[PDB]
């Protein structure tokens, strides 16, 4: 599976979660930012590694990061 | 009904200094150099500017007048160069021994060397556009007539430019006007094509016929009456064509056979000029005019009579095709992209038909034995056709992304095509592999066998034969048709099918083209290259909206670089990227077509005849034995025929030598864009920006590497320009020396 | 003290604006890990001109 | 001399270099396919081939153990570069050899 | 030194090039009528060719064994016109373009139209800078010693290392 | 020209191998990797391996 | 629970649907409730007719289901859809929305997975994890 | 003579590219900034923009 990590510069904007076409991510409560929430990656077994999440992330540098890793049928996006 | 809104858009220069006014995204202005490129890329993407179909339609109509203005300026320039800077009149007097020229260069930095010795005491660039032959057929005999046509062109250009302005700014039609497709078809069939053809028949009969008959009999141009003399003095006409004594009474009384002197069905070619008989051309245009004027009464407009296009479409459905053509009328009256796709496909296909028909049935006097013009016209019109076909693919894909809706296409032909796209593309994939192996594979077999010293094992006319028997049989049908299945035709449509060797001067105009193994092989190469180009473009269209890999592709749009390195990597999935790849295959395909033409004509058609009747072909019949290996193409075509271009320095053909090298350069430069990616370039730019920041000379518009898509666009545009201009220079240098 | 209207130099190395100057827009309450919002003239590669920083990551240049 | 190693009139000892010269051009040009066309185009095409295999009678008796996929993004760059480089050397080597043998 | 070279006026190959070039042009000339536009064009080429060869002969440019002018660019003053003097001319012009362009860029950064004035030039402002380029060497030298030419390394952005 | 440009590409490769403004954390992805996706303008051929290529 | 006997949208069929891997690896199901009969786009290409009431579709990939979900939400304002993974042995996992609420909306009860208590620039160098199983981003 | 010159220059070309490839790999996999602080190797990275530009 691909590794997805969320770093503590997250501002809880939700844009990565909204961008994700495989429902890998979700928003969870947090104290660290004004939005009182942080992105989370509980379902990385469904991550295809498209990096739409990173495209969506407004912080500099990114607060979400996708490290491409061991390929599966899921991650390779195979319908056969 | 005429429906218009008046005084819509003010005329001032306010927005000219507001770049990207037309787009919400661009109107805010640049933060980055990417904005500069986006401005140009998006300028004519009108449906991205607004959602209003009315607004889009108005811009298009007005832009079309703009295109027509540009074409009139160009046309006017050609006539003016004819009048002012050409050897037209000298050529008119001696067309066998003078080369046409209508461009003369100024003497700066030694470039006057390019003013070649074309004859008629004249020095200039030898032209290959066929203008002189066109003008001769039109009956133009002096520079005054060219000047006046040039002026008329500038008047038309100004009128088109006014209409463009007027119909955008002052009197813009409503959407309902544009959707009058029945009325548009009636007028374009009967009015534009029908009356156009009738009008040209009028010119042919009253001007071209007499003047050309006198020219061909050997009367000196200056001694021929001016066109209006034939109209005012009917006796001048009746001398040449006696049926003019009977006037128009035969027409109205249906004694049309009386006009069989100037309306003929001869076939073949005029022996003096080596062109089609103008009396056949006159009859062709009269017949076409009648058919088109009738065709343009098909559709219902403001009266009870005629067909509804919608009703025709809706009736055509059978047991294999669901709802059939239901819903197509709505597509083709609401989507400009759908219309553009069809019209580009047909216009491109037509250009290709014109290329073939004009070489084999040369319609102009002294065209056939002007080898540079024959080669140029075929090549030009093939390229225009190719580019239009790829455009059809682009606009078919844009339609699928932007204008298609499921609700409009429930179980109709469009819906049913996309529901078996895997069956279509898999079979086309297979046929491409089959064709590739059994066409190109035969050349590789032959190269291997000849290198191994086994000529008896080759596919060739003198070993294992692959005769194109069907083409050979059709050639025979066409050669025996006159006086048989075409009883009232005197001669073949074309001598390419069989029959006589036609010669003008001592040059061969046209003669039978034998088809053997080498012809069989190259025809299957064409089948191959066209099927692959189709595969790539069709795949782009059918998978534009989605695939198994990317289920939501339509949301990404027509033109996007990828959807990231995941799912194995998704570079070049977009519809746009299929057009990109399709351009290379169109380039590959058409290059071989024009190479086939060039070599076959030089080997087997063009050349000299003696008085005894001994044909001497330009490359002496080497095609049959040399064109069946890749080594033969490399050696006997590319290496041998490049001698002219490559030895051109220090002569009037030196421009072609320079263009040949220059074009190789642009081609190679394209590879920098095609083989690299912007990540590298953006990083390099960072270091360069560091040096500018250090010296307090960094721009506020921040430098960016080109977008991923722009990198591809720049790459293919330089690849095509370089590749095509190389062949242009090669062809012209060669054919101008030996032809 | 960093506050609204302060000019600050950026000391975060992974920042597009490392060693450049931006304008403080707001400072958040307390408990926020990156409370100093800064705006810049240049956009980064993603097209944004604002980012949140810690106190450690900035140094004040001008007063307000 | 090189391109006349074989021709319609016969063969000489440069025949092998003539053939290799063309082989080099072919390999080089095949490299352009991998360098210019990138992965996503091919993955979509291979999907339709997987579809056809499974739906073809007789053939669909036979089953792959490894799911066919298009080469990776990096793999394409490497395979393209390999063809480009091999083609470069196999074009120039025959030329440099046959040119000199042909002249002297 | 330059024993492999000779003055072009002493060169027999250089002279033969003139003869052969003219001989070709006179053959071309014979195809046209005296007084015709074509004839006059060829005559102009003949005159221009003669002028060129004679100019090089009188210059003291050296010729190779090919019979073509070869330029010496090692710094010796007897060949200053071949490279050193063109070089000074280039540096003066190119430095001007650079200096006035740098001056304009800095001027517009001190405005609200810093970006607008890059794509729509403030032409009066541009012409003021363009007019001031003639002493760019001194300007640039003083700017350097004042410490106004360069930013400090710590004031320019860099990537991680 | 050839020596300098080949060196440019290879040196830029080596000195930017660990990171750049476009990808400040490149060392975390290794010598060879496809890209970092189409965000931030697009990042094809950004790895140090791509400089070798 | 899913309910395997739930009716499906009306569709004439295509070649874009699922293949052998759906039968003997895993497939996905999406169910939803519609107020009215309505035409929508299949993510496997083609127009299909949504039944009024319950709707069940099967797809080969999770992304196909979610793609349809997004279309339901955006185009038809249907937000009641559910996605399941279906194994060959008959087992069924509920996937989405995992806890009833869509992931973009904060929900108490969720716990942070794969978060790190540092910024991205504070990762260790590769050399430090040389000859150990750690990653720099762990 | 021609074969031998071309052979060895091509080999040399490949070796030079490989040298730099392994230099880049070194920077990713083996370089420790802490243990090279302010030495000649670390100072190359400190002015990499000057070198590249
Ligand atoms: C056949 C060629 C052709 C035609 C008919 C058009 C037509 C048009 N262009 Mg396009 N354009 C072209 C080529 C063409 N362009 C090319 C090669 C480029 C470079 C990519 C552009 C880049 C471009 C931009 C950036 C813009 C246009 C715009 C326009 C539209 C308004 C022009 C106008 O009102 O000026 C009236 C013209 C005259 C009075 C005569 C021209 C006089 C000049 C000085 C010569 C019009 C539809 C503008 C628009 O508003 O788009 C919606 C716009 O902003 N074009
Ligand atoms: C597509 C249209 C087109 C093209 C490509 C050309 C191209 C050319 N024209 Mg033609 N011309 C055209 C239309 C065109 N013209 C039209 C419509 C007219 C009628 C107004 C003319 C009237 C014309 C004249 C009177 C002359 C040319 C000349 C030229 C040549 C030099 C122009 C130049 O250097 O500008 C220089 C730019 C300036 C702004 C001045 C060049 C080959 C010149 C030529 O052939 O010299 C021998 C020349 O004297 N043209
Ligand atoms: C004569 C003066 C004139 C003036 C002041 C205007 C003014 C305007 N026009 Mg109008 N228009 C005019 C003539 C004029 N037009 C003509 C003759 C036509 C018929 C083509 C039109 C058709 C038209 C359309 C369809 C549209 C406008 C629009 C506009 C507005 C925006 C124009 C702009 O910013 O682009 C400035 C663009 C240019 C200066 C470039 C034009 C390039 C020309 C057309 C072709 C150039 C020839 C060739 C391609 C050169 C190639 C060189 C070679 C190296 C390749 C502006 C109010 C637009 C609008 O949004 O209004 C609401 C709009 O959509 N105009
Ligand atoms: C007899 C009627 C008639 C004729 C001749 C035309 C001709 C044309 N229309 Mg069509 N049009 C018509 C009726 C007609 N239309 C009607 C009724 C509608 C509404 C349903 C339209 C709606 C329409 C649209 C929306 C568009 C066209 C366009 C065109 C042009 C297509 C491009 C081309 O082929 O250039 C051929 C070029 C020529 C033949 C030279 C120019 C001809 C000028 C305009 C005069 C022709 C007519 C004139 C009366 C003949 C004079 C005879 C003389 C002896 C006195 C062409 C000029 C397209 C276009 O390019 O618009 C600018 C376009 O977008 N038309
Ligand atoms: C009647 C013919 C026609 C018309 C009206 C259109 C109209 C359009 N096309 Mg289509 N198209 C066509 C033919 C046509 N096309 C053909 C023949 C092809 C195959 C090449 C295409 C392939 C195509 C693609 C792939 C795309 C379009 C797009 C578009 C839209 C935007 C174009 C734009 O803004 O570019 C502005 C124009 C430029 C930036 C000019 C670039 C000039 C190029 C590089 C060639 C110049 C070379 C020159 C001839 C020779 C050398 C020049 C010298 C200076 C050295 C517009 C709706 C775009 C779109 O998004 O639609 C929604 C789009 O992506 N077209
Ligand atoms: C010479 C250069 C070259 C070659 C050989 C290929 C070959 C191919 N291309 Mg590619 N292409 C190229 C350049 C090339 N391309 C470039 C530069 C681009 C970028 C624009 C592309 C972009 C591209 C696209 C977008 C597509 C193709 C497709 C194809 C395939 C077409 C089907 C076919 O012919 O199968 C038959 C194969 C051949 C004719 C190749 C040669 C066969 C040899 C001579 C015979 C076999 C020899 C023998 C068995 C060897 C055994 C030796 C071994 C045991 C040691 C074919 C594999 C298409 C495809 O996949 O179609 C289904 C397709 O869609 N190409
Ligand atoms: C390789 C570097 C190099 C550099 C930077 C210069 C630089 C200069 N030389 Mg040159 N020079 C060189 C090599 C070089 N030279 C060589 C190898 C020769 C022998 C062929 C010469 C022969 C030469 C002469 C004869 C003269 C110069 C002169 C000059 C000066 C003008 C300038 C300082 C001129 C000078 O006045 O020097 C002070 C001068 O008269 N040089
Ligand atoms: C005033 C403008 C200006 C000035 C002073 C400089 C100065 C420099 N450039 Mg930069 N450059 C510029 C514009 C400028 N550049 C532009 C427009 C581009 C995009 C093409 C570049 C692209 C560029 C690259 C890729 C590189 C440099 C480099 C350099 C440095 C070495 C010299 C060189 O290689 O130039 C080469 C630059 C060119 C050949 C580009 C053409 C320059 C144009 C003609 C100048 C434009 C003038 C402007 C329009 C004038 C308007 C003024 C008016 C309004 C008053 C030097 C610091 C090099 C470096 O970093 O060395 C350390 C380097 O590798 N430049
Ligand atoms: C063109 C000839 C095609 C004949 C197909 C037969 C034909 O015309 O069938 C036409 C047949 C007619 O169906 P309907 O009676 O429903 O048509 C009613 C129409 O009004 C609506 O389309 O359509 C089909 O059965 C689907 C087409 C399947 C096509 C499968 C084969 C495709 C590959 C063809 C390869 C040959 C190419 C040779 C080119 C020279
Ligand atoms: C006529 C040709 C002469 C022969 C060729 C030699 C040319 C040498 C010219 C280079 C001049 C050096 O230019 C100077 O470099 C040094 C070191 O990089 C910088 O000097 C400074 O850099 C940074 C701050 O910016 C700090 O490390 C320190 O304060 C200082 O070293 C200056 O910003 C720059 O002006
Ligand atoms: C993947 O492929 C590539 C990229 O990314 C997709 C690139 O980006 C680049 C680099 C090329 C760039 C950035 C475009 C070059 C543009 C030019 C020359 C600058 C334009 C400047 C002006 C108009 C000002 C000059 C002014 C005058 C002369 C008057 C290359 C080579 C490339 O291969």
């Amino acid at each position: 599976a691909h590794n997805v990590k969320i770093y503590d510069t997250c501002i809880g904007c939700t844009q990565c979660v909204r961008a994700c076409p495989c429902d890998v991510l979700e928003m969870v409560p947090w104290d660290g930012c004004k939005a009182l929430q942080i992105a989370s990656a509980p379902r990385t077994e469904d991550c295809v590694g498209c990096k739409r999440c990173e495209t969506a992330c407004p912080t500099d540098f990114l607060s979400i990061r996708v490290y491409l890793g061991a390929e599966t049928s899921r991650s390779m996006g195979l319908a056969y | 009904k005429v429906l218009i809104d008046r005084n819509v858009v003010p005329t001032n220069f306010e927005k000219w200094s507001k770049p990207g006014h037309f787009s919400r995204s661009l109107a805010k202005g640049p933060k980055t150099t990417t904005w500069i490129w986006n401005l140009h890329a998006d300028a004519h993407d009108f449906d991205s500017h607004t959602n209003s179909l009315e607004e889009i339609s108005r811009k298009i109509f007005s832009a079309h007048f703009g295109q027509l203005a540009v074409i009139f300026i160009w046309l006017s320039g050609m006539y003016f160069h004819g009048a002012k800077f050409s050897n037209y009149v000298a050529w008119l007097n001696n067309p066998i021994n003078i080369k046409p020229s209508a461009q003369v260069v100024w003497p700066i930095i030694g470039q006057e060397i390019l003013n070649a010795d074309v004859g008629g005491g004249f020095q200039g660039i030898q032209i290959t556009s066929g203008l002189f032959q066109l003008w001769r057929a039109s009956g133009i005999t002096n520079e005054m007539q060219l000047y006046v046509t040039a002026i008329g062109g500038l008047f038309m250009a100004s009128l088109m430019l006014f209409a463009g302005w007027f119909h955008y700014h002052k009197a813009a039609p409503k959407l309902e006007w544009f959707q009058n497709v029945e009325s548009m078809l009636n007028h374009h069939l009967a009015g534009l094509l029908g009356l156009g053809s009738l009008g040209w028949t009028g010119h042919l009969i009253h001007v071209s016929l007499p003047i050309n008959k006198l020219l061909d009999s050997g009367i000196v141009p200056a001694q021929i009456p001016l066109p209006h003399e034939f109209i005012l003095n009917r006796n001048l006409m009746s001398e040449l064509y006696p049926s003019f004594n009977k006037g128009l009474l035969p027409f109205f009384t249906l004694n049309w056979n009386e006009y069989n002197d100037f309306l003929t069905f001869k076939g073949g070619l005029n022996p003096v000029t080596g062109g089609l008989w103008l009396t056949d051309i006159a009859h062709h245009h009269l017949a076409i005019a009648v058919i088109f004027i009738i065709a343009g009464h098909m559709y219902r407009t403001n009266w009870s009579i005629g067909h509804s296009l919608k009703e025709i479409l809706d009736a055509h459905k059978g047991p294999f095709t669901g709802e059939g053509h239901r819903g197509l009328f709505e597509i083709l009256t609401t989507s400009w992209h759908a219309q553009l796709a069809i019209n580009l496909a047909m216009l491109g296909s037509l250009s290709i038909i014109v290329a073939h028909h004009m070489y084999a049935m040369p319609p102009y006097p002294y065209l056939a034995t002007d080898y540079p013009t024959q080669l140029s016209l075929f090549t030009h019109h093939m390229w225009i056709g190719g580019f239009c076909i790829v455009g059809a693919g682009a606009h078919a894909a844009i339609f699928m992304v932007r204008d298609y809706s499921p609700a409009q296409n429930y179980n109709n032909l469009l819906d049913r095509v996309i529901r078996h796209r895997d069956a279509i593309i898999s079979h086309l994939n297979w046929v491409c592999i089959f064709l590739g192996f059994h066409s190109f594979g035969l050349y590789i077999h032959n190269d291997t066998m000849r290198a191994l010293g086994r000529p008896q094992d080759m596919f060739s006319d003198v070993a294992i034969q692959l005769q194109p028997i069907f083409a050979q049989w059709i050639q025979n049908c066409h050669s025996i048709a006159p006086g048989n299945t075409a009883p009232n035709v005197l001669a073949t449509t074309s001598y390419v099918f069989g029959g006589d060797i036609i010669s003008v001067g001592n040059k061969i105009a046209i003669m039978p083209m034998s088809l053997g193994t080498a012809d069989f092989m190259v025809h299957h190469i064409h089948a191959f290259t066209i099927h692959v180009t189709a595969l790539i473009l069709l795949k782009g269209v059918l998978f534009a909206r989605n695939s198994r890999l990317i289920p939501d592709k339509a949301n990404l749009g027509f033109r996007f670089p990828c959807d990231g390195p995941g799912r194995g990597g998704t570079c070049q999935v977009s519809g746009w990227d299929h057009v990109f790849l399709g351009l290379f295959w169109m380039y590959n395909s058409l290059s071989i077509v024009i190479f086939h033409f060039s070599w076959k004509m030089q080997s087997d058609v063009w050349g000299t005849i003696s008085s005894s009747g001994d044909i001497s072909h330009i490359t002496r019949g080497n095609f049959a034995q040399s064109a069946i290996t890749i080594n033969g193409w490399l050696r006997d075509f590319l290496w041998a025929q490049a001698s002219q271009v490559i030895q051109s320095y220090g002569s009037s053909s030196s421009a072609y030598g320079l263009m040949f090298l220059g074009a190789h350069f642009v081609w190679a430069f394209s590879l920098m864009f095609l083989f690299s990616g912007r990540g590298y370039w953006q990083e390099l730019i960072e270091s360069i920006v560091w040096a500018h920041n250090k010296l307090k000379v960094a721009p506020s518009i921040q430098p960016r590497a080109l977008s991923i898509t722009q990198g591809r666009a720049v790459g293919v545009a330089h690849y095509l320009l370089g590749g095509i201009a190389t062949t242009w220079a090669f062809f012209l240098a060669r054919i101008i020396a030996i032809g | 003290m960093v506050q609204k209207g302060s000019k600050v130099k950026i000391l975060r190395k992974e920042s597009y604006w490392y060693q450049e100057i931006g304008n403080v827009v707001t400072v958040e309450k307390s408990g926020i890990k990156y409370p100093i919002i800064v705006r810049f003239d240049k956009v980064n590669y993603a097209g944004v001109n604002t980012n949140n920083f810690a106190s450690e990551e900035v140094i004040e240049i001008e007063a307000p | 001399p090189l391109i006349n190693g074989y021709n319609p009139y016969g063969v000489n000892n440069l025949s092998v270099w003539a053939w290799m010269f063309l082989f080099g051009h072919l390999v080089w040009a095949t490299g352009f396919m991998f360098l210019i066309s990138w992965r996503g185009y091919w993955q979509e095409l291979i999907e339709t081939l997987a579809w056809a295999h499974e739906r073809t009678p007789l053939a669909n008796l036979i089953k792959w153990k490894d799911k066919p996929v298009a080469l990776s993004i990096v793999q394409a760059r490497l395979v393209g570069l390999a063809h480009f480089a091999v083609g470069y050397i196999l074009t120039y080597a025959p030329f440099v050899i046959a040119s000199t043998v042909g002249k002297f | 030194e330059f024993n492999n070279l000779i003055p072009c006026k002493e060169s027999k190959i250089f002279n033969k090039r003139l003869e052969s070039t003219i001989k070709k042009l006179e053959n071309k000339l014979s195809k046209y009528e005296v007084g015709s536009s074509s004839y006059l064009a060829i005559k102009n080429t003949i005159n221009k060719t003669n002028n060129r060869f004679h100019k090089y002969m009188e210059s003291g440019v050296l010729c190779g064994k090919d019979g073509l002018p070869h330029l010496i660019a090692d710094g010796r003053w007897s060949h200053a016109g071949e490279f050193v003097i063109p070089s000074l001319l280039f540096i003066y012009i190119s430095g001007w373009i650079g200096w006035v362009g740098r001056g304009y860029l800095s001027a517009i950064k001190n405005t609200n139209k810093a970006i607008e004035n890059e794509i729509i030039i403030d032409v009066p402002l541009a012409l003021k800078f363009m007019s001031s380029g003639f002493i760019w060497p001194l300007s640039a030298l003083r700017e350097y010693t004042k410490g106004d030419l360069l930013m400090k390394d710590s004031e320019v952005t860099i990537s991680p290392r | 020209l050839g020596l300098h440009t080949t060196t440019l590409i290879l040196v830029k490769g080596a000195l930017d191998a660990r990171g750049s403004k476009l990808m400040p954390d490149k060392k975390d992805f290794g010598y060879s990797f496809p890209c970092d996706g189409p965000g931030r303008g697009g990042t094809c051929d950004i790895s140090a391996w791509d400089a070798f290529y | 629970t899913l309910n395997l006997k739930m009716p499906s949208p009306s569709f004439g069929g295509s070649t874009g649907g699922w293949l052998r891997s759906a039968e003997n690896e895993e497939k996905y199901a999406i169910t939803w409730i519609s107020k009215n009969e309505e035409v929508f786009e299949m993510p496997t290409a083609g127009a299909a007719l949504m039944r009024s009431g319950e709707n069940l579709l099967y797809f080969a990939r999770k992304e196909q289901c979610l793609s349809l979900g997004t279309q339901l939400k955006t185009q038809f304002k249907i937000d009641n859809y559910k996605i399941y993974r279906v194994f060959p042995n008959g087992e069924i996992q509920y996937l989405h929305p995992k806890d009833g609420v869509f992931p973009e909306k904060v929900n108490e009860g969720r716990k942070a997975i794969n978060t790190l208590t540092r910024s991205i620039g504070k990762n260790p160098d590769p050399v430090v994890v040389k000859f150990i199983n750690k990653q720099t981003f762990e | 003579q021609a074969a031998l010159y071309t052979h060895h220059q091509y080999i040399a070309g490949f070796l030079m590219v490989g040298a730099f490839a392994h230099g880049a790999i070194f920077f990713i996999r083996d370089y420790n900034p802490e243990q090279n602080k302010n030495n000649v190797l670390a100072r190359m990275l400190e002015h990499k923009e000057a070198i590249i530009s």
